[PDB]
RNA sequence: UAAUUGCGAUAACGAACGAGACCUUAACCUACUAAAUAGUGGUGCUAGCAUUUGCUGGUUAUCCACUUCUUAGAGGGACUAUCGGUUUCAAGCCGAUGGAAGUUUGAGGCAAUAACAGGUCUGUGAUGCCCUUAGACGUUCUGGGCCGCACGCGCGCUACACUGACGGAGCCAGCGAGUCUAACCUUGGCCGAGAGGUCUUGGUAAUCUUGUGAAACUCCGUCGUGCUGGGGAUAGAGCAUUGUAAUUAUUGCUCUUCAACGAGGAAUUCCUAGUAAGCGCAAGUCAUCAGCUUGCGUUGAUUACGUCCCUGCCCUUUGUACACACC
């Protein structure tokens, strides 16, 4: 057991499933008394697109604009090497993209 | 690797497309009715959900 | 090159003696005074500041404005 | 392209002083759109084949 | 007026109007008044203001356009023809440049000039296209106080901008000589021959 | 700048080049109703001469006048840079050369005729009177010659 | 811990930043003093809200403001309602509540909008036109 | 020149073809106490000041 | 009392500063001056002719007294404009390079500016003396 | 313009008819009601009918409603 | 009424799809939980002015504090509320005050029954039938063509200038997007009149490019009404960039050449508020090429708040020999 400063970045397209997990970790950990940064949301990025609806050239322009919501977050905390294999190993999730580093850098 | 957010989730969406079509055309005699995935450590995880799964 | 680009002395001089009167001179008013083009229009109405005649009571590039002294 | 300046017959002198045709003004005002909802099938349907089918 | 200063100053002027009166660019909203009976409600004239820009939300309710500050409808008609839409900031310096010429000539407070030209440039009475039958007539009819004022300020402007076009005379001086020769009425002015055709085909057809 | 005063000195309507000066307009904008000088050339040549371009064409001492053409026949010996011209790499002699007024429309002719001389086609383009630079000729150009 | 509030104001996209601090009577906008502002025309209407309330007032306090967004306009108003509704901030928080009001008043009875922000969001460009309600053109034949 | 000053008592509606005038009801201002219906160009509302040009004439339809 | 260069109207201080350049006469004008234009997209060379290189520079120096540090690219952009394309729609251009390097190269051997760190050029120590200096005196001048 | 839908109104009239006592003539009180006796599925919807029942019990007061 | 939206009339009563509701997005939250990938104040370290103090910067952690401003979770807020007008004495409507906001709050997504021989076999490894299938209508390669020019038409771009061009100088956005077998977004540094070149660098990105220091616009001057310094078609010569390949000139740059156009006939399009109009930007195309599109913000008005005259459509009634429904 050593305090090992962590960075955990959760990203989804999915809020629910997005801030369950987030503030699943919040609790999980902080029930359990580490030093955290708790989530701090990133702006969310609308991906989109803009397409004619008929598939050939006839009739009135028709534009339509499909999009896709990619939320991300990012907690900092820091632990020893035994809770971090143990929390990131389980909380997992279909959907949302977890990812822990050690590092500033 | 070493994709950007972005291109990874339009990628991921990608994927379930084109195995959603390839289960639709594979085991429609099989009553295919969709997929989903879970994306885990050391796996990735498939579920198609099926009418008649001995013949899966 | 309909008239009035450059000096000709008895242009001078009809400048200052007929520059009273103006309650409003601009680079216009010293044309429609059957005279100078814009540049040296221009060109008196600093010449007039010289001394005596127009105050100014406006500023700047296009619009000008002065009156008769006092 | 020897051949092409020799050419006289050629150039935009000899195509101003000719005169336009006709049929570049005129539209080409469609057709058969008055019997759009007239089949030329001639064949039409029966309504055996539409009780047997629906 | 008892001058203050502080940290950072605010000049000796501009100290000076500015807590005493409400004034203009510098121009006297006080005196000033709508030489006409009707067109007051219509002719705006307190409440003073500085500079003639506004975020102001005219547009919203249909009778709030008389509320608008007079002289701003007036730079408000001069950003137009096109390449002139948008551009107040050219409009409003335009402005202050007009009314610095029109006290240069005659005195008398330039936003007073301006009250009596467009006082004077509304038409009591106009005609309308009626069918009467076939080929039609023309009924003559009492034009609205609002009205007199609208047309009022887009003669004189559209006048000005025409007459401005193409000669060496700037749209300040140009917006001048029409404002002066309107608000006694010369018809030397653009608006007011048009105020008086528009009456002289009134009382014909009527 | 001032308010100036002079003598009948000053003579409108001088000519240089073979062509005809208005004086009574800046001195710039009068060295270029010649054929060869647009503004920039104009403008560099009068600065390389020394000479005041606050000064309509007239007052201009006849002196002044002679050095704007030395200048101007001669542009890489004043050091003007020789991409500021408008003939570089001569085609024949390769050497770079500022062409002026009725000489212009000479050597612009010998151009074309080589393309003609030549077969090139961008040649034959000219010589049916088209349009050489690529451009769609379906629309444009129908009031023509 | 000097008394401060701190306000904003905004127009279209401009916010403008206004800290109001007990101190000497400086104004100045970003880094520049309040006497500069340079669109010019509209030099008085960032004046504007300290000669409505008079010159005085603002001498046991400090006025800083920065800007962003928006162009040379919109900044001018953002500034103008940052400066007025800090001023009132101050004495809401500091001195009593009589003279704020008469404050509020002294702004809103002129208004220009100085203590409220103007609504006004541009609207979306929607497909056939160039602009929001403004469609391209038709031939017919 | 007769100038006869009017004060708008009432809004009747429009009329006309096109539907651009109004009709209204007057009360003039110096010796009140008789009306008068005329006809409007631009927009009125109640209590508004209108400039007759000739003192008695009126209206009633419009096409 | 005390003064920056921020407590003088943008104009008069450049001014006053390419003035000061002017009689100066430490400058480095690089003589391809008054043969140039400024931009790919401009018309015409500047119209103060000798001089105007004392106007850019002063204005270069009080751009970066402001901020933090500004390259060469920074410049280009700020003093680049529309450029016509004729017939074609108008489009924003950088202006040329050469010009305001060699404004920053002059501005350094002169000690008013200095390579920053991070990139760019910064406002050098003896620049904030001369330029809060030059500022003193043009309220000095209204005095 | 500003009409209530029939869903609206046939709420309203459902309610004043059982719940007429409690249901004074203050919209913001007549809302936080709706919360605890209704079940409905938008914060706007749920408004929508508050502030209607509002005007009818307002006239109420006034004499009796048809429905 | 935006609405078969409702009131009301009532042999009907009471209801369902559609409208509404709903969902997304923009406006408001001195309070909720937080943020060196967002900033603020304090404190050090420190530069410059002047000042007995004070002003302006600089500083990736040097610490301490905070969440107004930026971000997004979950809540809250408007229901046309209060009051007054106006009416069947009704649903509603106009006005006022308040308010972030009172045009369905602004803007959209969704969208009943039916209709059409509308468009699309040139998006599809969707498809019937016909056609072809080895001298191929399969496919690849080489080279042209789709750009070809007496002319007719449609969407546009640029202009006729002095509300301007040109030269300095001032200097402000928002939606965006960016690179591993790879060459993407590119700050900075030097070379170059330019266009561009070159050595490095930060960024798989609230972290770097980026405050995308956009343009219109503001100010100080030069031009001064002259087809002019308005206008830039046409054309010559040269220098660069993409690409195997630039000729019929991909694009870019410098000199030169310097047309029509002096406000557009009969006509006809679009539009009501942060709208119209001016202005640029990013995204899509994409090696290169935007006068195009899809979005964005910057400047920001005049004039309606009506009618049924025109036109278009919906709705009653009326006639019919039509029902493959006036083709
Ligand atoms: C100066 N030469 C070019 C210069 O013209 C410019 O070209 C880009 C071009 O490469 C871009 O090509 C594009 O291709 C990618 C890709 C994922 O498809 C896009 O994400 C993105 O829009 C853009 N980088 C285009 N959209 C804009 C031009 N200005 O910038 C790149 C360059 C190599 O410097
Ligand atoms: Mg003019
Ligand atoms: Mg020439
Ligand atoms: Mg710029
Ligand atoms: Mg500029
Ligand atoms: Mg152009
Ligand atoms: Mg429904
Ligand atoms: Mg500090
Ligand atoms: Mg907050
Ligand atoms: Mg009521
Ligand atoms: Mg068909
Ligand atoms: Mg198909
Ligand atoms: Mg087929
Ligand atoms: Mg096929
Ligand atoms: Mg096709
Ligand atoms: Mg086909
Ligand atoms: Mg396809
Ligand atoms: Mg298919
Ligand atoms: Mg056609
Ligand atoms: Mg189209
Ligand atoms: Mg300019
Ligand atoms: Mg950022
Ligand atoms: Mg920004
Ligand atoms: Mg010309
Ligand atoms: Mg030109
Ligand atoms: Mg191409
Ligand atoms: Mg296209
Ligand atoms: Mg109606
Ligand atoms: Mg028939």
């Amino acid at each position: 057991q050593q305090i090992i400063k962590i960075r955990i970045t959760l990203t989804s397209t999915k809020v629910k499933q997005l801030e369950n997990v987030s503030s699943n970790i919040v609790k999980n950990a902080e029930q359990h008394n580490l030093v955290k940064k708790g989530p701090v949301r990133l702006p969310t990025k609308v991906l989109k697109i803009s397409t004619r609806k008929t598939p050939n050239g006839e009739g009135s322009k028709t534009w339509e604009t499909y999009e896709m919501r990619i939320h991300k977050r990012y907690i900092d905390l820091e632990a020893p090497v035994q809770i971090v294999k143990r929390i990131t190993q389980i909380t997992i999730e279909p959907g949302v993209d977890v990812e822990v580093v050690v590092a500033s850098n | 690797a070493l994709i950007s957010k972005k291109r990874k989730l339009v990628a991921d969406g990608v994927f379930y497309a084109e195995l959603n079509e390839f289960f639709t055309r594979e085991l429609a005699e099989e009553g295919y009715s969709g997929v989903e995935v879970r994306v885990t450590p050391t796996k990735t995880e498939v579920i198609i959900r099926a009418t008649r799964t001995q013949d899966v | 090159a309909q008239h009035a680009v450059i000096l000709d002395q008895e242009k001078y001089d009809r400048i200052l003696k007929e520059v009273p009167t103006y309650r409003y001179v601009s680079v216009s008013v010293l044309v429609d005074r059957l005279k100078i083009g814009g540049s040296l229009a221009r060109i008196a109405l600093r010449h007039l500041e010289k001394e005596g005649i127009i105050k100014p009571i406006s500023k700047h590039s296009k619009q000008a404005i002065y009156t008769r002294a006092t | 392209n020897e051949g092409a300046i020799r050419d006289k017959t050629a150039g935009r002198r000899n195509n101003r002083s000719k005169d336009v045709t006709d049929s570049a003004t005129t539209k080409k005002s469609n057709t058969r759109r008055a019997t759009d909802r007239h089949s030329r099938t001639g064949k039409t349907d029966t309504k055996k084949k539409v009780n047997q089918g629906w | 007026f008892t001058p203050v200063v502080l940290a950072t100053p605010i000049p000796e002027e501009v100290q000076q109007a500015q807590t005493e009166i409400k004034l203009f660019n510098k121009w006297s909203f006080e005196e000033v008044e709508v030489k006409d009976a009707s067109l007051v409600d219509y002719v705006q004239v307190r409440q003073p203001i500085f500079v003639a820009h506004t975020a102001g939300r005219y547009a919203n309710k249909r009778f709030r356009k008389a509320q608008c500050p007079i002289i701003e409808r007036l730079t408000n008609s001069l950003m137009m023809n096109g390449r002139n839409n948008g551009k107040k900031l050219k409009a409003v310096r335009i402005i202050k440049h007009t009314l610095d010429i029109i006290n240069v000539l005659t005195d008398q407070n330039p936003i007073q000039v301006v009250v009596d030209a467009i006082t004077n440039t509304g038409p009591r009475e106009d005609t309308t296209r009626v069918g009467g039958g076939g080929a039609a007539r023309r009924q003559a009819v009492d034009v609205s106080p609002l009205r007199r004022v609208n047309q009022a300020i887009a003669l004189l402007t559209i006048g000005a901008r025409e007459a401005a076009f193409r000669n060496i005379k700037t749209i300040a001086e140009t917006l001048a000589e029409e404002l002066i020769n309107a608000a006694k009425g010369s018809s030397t002015s653009y608006a007011i021959k048009k105020k008086d055709e528009l009456e002289r085909v009134a009382k014909s057809n009527r | 700048s001032l308010v100036v005063q002079e003598q009948g000195s000053f003579q409108h309507i001088l000519r240089l080049l073979n062509t005809n000066v208005d004086g009574n307009i800046k001195i710039v904008y009068a060295l270029t109703t010649i054929k060869g000088v647009g503004r920039r050339y104009s403008n560099l040549v009068c600065k390389k001469a020394d000479v005041d371009l606050h000064k309509r064409a007239g007052e201009l001492t006849q002196e002044e006048l002679e050095r704007i053409v030395q200048i101007m026949q001669n542009p890489t010996h004043y050091k003007i840079p020789a991409w500021f011209l408008n003939r570089q790499n001569d085609i024949t002699d390769g050497k770079d050369y500022h062409t002026l007024a009725n000489n212009v429309e000479s050597k612009l002719r010998d151009d074309l005729e080589r393309l003609k001389k030549i077969r090139a086609h961008r040649g034959i383009r000219h010589f049916w009177g088209l349009r050489v630079r690529g451009q769609h000729t379906k629309t444009t150009g129908r009031r023509r010659a | 811990a000097v008394p401060s509030v701190q306000t904003f104001g905004k127009k279209k996209s401009a916010t403008a930043v206004a800290h109001v601090k007990a101190g000497k009577g400086l104004i100045k906008v970003n880094g520049s003093p309040i006497t500069l502002v340079e669109p010019e025309i509209l030099r008085f209407k960032v004046y504007e809200p300290l000669l409505l309330v008079g010159l005085d007032k603002f001498s046991n306090i400090d006025i800083r403001v920065r800007v962003t967004g928006g162009g040379h306009v919109s900044q001018v108003y953002a500034i103008r309602q940052a400066i007025a509704k800090g001023l009132v901030a101050y004495h809401q928080k500091y001195v009593d509540e009589q003279s704020k009001n008469e404050l509020k008043k002294a702004f809103t009875s002129y208004d220009r909008t100085l203590l409220i922000a103007d609504s006004r969001r541009p609207e979306p460009k929607k497909f056939g036109g160039k602009g929001a309600r403004s469609r391209f053109q038709k031939s017919y034949r | 020149t007769p100038v006869t000053l009017a004060k708008v008592i009432k809004v009747l509606g429009r009329t006309g073809s096109r539907g651009g005038v109004t009709q209204v009801r007057v009360e003039f201002l110096e010796d009140t106490s008789r009306t008068i219906v005329r006809n409007v160009k631009g927009p009125v509302r109640e209590n508004d000041i209108l400039v007759l040009m000739e003192s008695e004439r009126e209206a009633r339809r419009l096409r | 009392p005390g003064v920056s260069v921020r407590d003088v109207a943008a104009q008069d201080f450049i001014n006053a500063y390419a003035s000061f350049l002017q009689r100066q006469g430490k400058l480095e004008v690089p003589g391809y001056v008054d043969i140039v234009k400024t931009s790919s997209g401009n018309e015409m060379p500047p119209q103060d002719a000798e001089g105007w290189f004392y106007k850019r520079a002063a204005s270069v120096a009080r751009h970066i007294y402001m901020r933090k540090q500004v390259g060469v690219g920074k410049l280009n952009k700020l003093y680049g404009g529309a450029k016509s394309r004729g017939v074609r729609p108008y489009k924003h251009i950088d202006a040329s390079g050469s010009i305001n390097r060699k404004v920053l190269q002059a501005l350094e051997k002169i000690g008013i500016v200095e390579i920053s760190p991070k990139g760019g050029r910064r406002i050098s120590e003896n620049g904030q003396r001369d330029l809060d200096r030059i500022a003193a005196q043009t309220l000095e001048e209204d005095e | 313009g500003r009409v209530r839908t029939k869903t609206v109104k046939r709420a309203s009239k459902a309610l004043i008819e059982r719940y007429y006592p409690k249901l004074t003539l203050d919209f913001q009180t007549n809302k936080r009601l709706c919360d605890e006796i209704a079940t409905i599925q938008s914060k706007r919807l749920r408004n929508k009918i508050a502030g209607y029942t509002t005007h009818l019990m307002k006239r109420i007061q006034k004499g009796p409603v048809r429905g």
